[PDB]
């Protein structure tokens, strides 16, 4: 109540920073002729 | 009275042919206000529509939403018929219920001959429907730079 | 079809126009995936 | 293929496996079925 948060602003926040993302590739298919780099990109990860 | 509908919707001739000769009215209407020429251009049978026409079959019938038999034929890409039609006095201005022309059918597929069989025969090429739009503004939403030059 | 996909109106900008989605984006079929290229003496194969 | 190489690369040495198969066993090789992206370590843009 001090900051004007509700349980419901908590489970947003988890949902949103507790997260697993998919993110694709650099250099993904179906890619540009010459690319030289294939990595994938890691966005954010689950808490631990 | 029925049987003139569901023949023409058919496209069995010689029953047209036997039914007015039998006395079927040509301009018998089903439930949706659909004529036999309603029927006859929708499914595109060409022979049919001459008979119907040369028997005294309202060319400019509509339905209960305000369509012609022109409207199906032109939008539905019938050029013959839409020929037939026109030759026989089919409003080439005709609006639907929801202002909306035979040219603008015609545009919206795409079918370039029927466009021009229209404006040869007089379409109004600046109607606009119930939402502001003419067939030049179907043209370039669809992307069709063959029919936006026409327009 | 590619220009049925085209024409959705993604924005009706402020002077009226019109932003489609033909306009930020190439349309085209395509594979699901492209991860797998297959080749039967060199030239393009599908099968089973 | 090393880590991180494309998939494009992969191709040019497949390409190779299939010439020489295709030539210096002319005799002996009727076709070569050649898939870019998957292989028995695993999947990837460098496998084939």
């Amino acid at each position: 109540n001090k900051f004007q948060l509700t349980p419901v602003d908590v489970i947003t926040a988890i949902k949103a920073q507790n997260a697993q993302v998919a993110a694709g590739q650099l250099g993904g298919t179906p890619p540009v002729k010459g690319q030289q780099l294939n990595a994938s990109i890691i966005a954010q990860t689950r808490l631990t | 009275g029925k049987k003139l509908l569901e023949a023409a919707r058919a496209g069995r001739d010689d029953e047209v042919r036997i039914l007015m000769a039998n006395g079927a009215d040509v301009n018998a209407a089903d439930v949706v206000g659909w004529t036999p020429l309603h029927l006859a251009a929708y499914w595109g049978h060409l022979e049919i529509v001459e008979v119907l026409l040369k028997n005294g079959a309202d060319v400019n019938a509509y339905d209960t939403l305000g369509s012609t038999p022109l409207h199906l034929a032109a939008h539905f890409g019938h050029l013959e018929i839409v020929e037939v039609l026109l030759k026989n006095g089919a409003d080439v201005n005709a609006k639907d219920d929801n202002g909306i022309t035979p040219l603008h059918l015609a545009a919206n597929r795409g079918h370039l001959e029927i466009v021009e069989v229209l404006l040869k025969y007089g379409a109004d090429v600046n109607a606009q429907d119930k939402f502001g739009k003419t067939a030049f503004d179907i043209s370039i939403n669809n992307g069709n730079e063959d029919l936006a030059e026409i327009l | 079809s590619t220009e049925e996909f085209g024409k959705i109106l993604l924005k009706v900008n402020q002077d009226g126009s019109r932003v489609l989605l033909r306009d930020v984006a190439k349309i085209e079929l395509g594979g699901e995936n492209y991860d797998i290229i297959a080749e039967f003496n060199g030239q393009p194969a599908s099968g089973l | 293929l090393p880590a991180g190489a494309t998939q494009e690369r992969t191709q040019k040495v497949l390409n190779e496996v299939t010439h020489y198969y295709l030539t210096k066993e002319k005799n002996n090789v009727e076709s070569v079925f050649a898939w870019n992206g998957f292989g028995f370590a695993g999947r990837g843009q460098n496998t084939g």
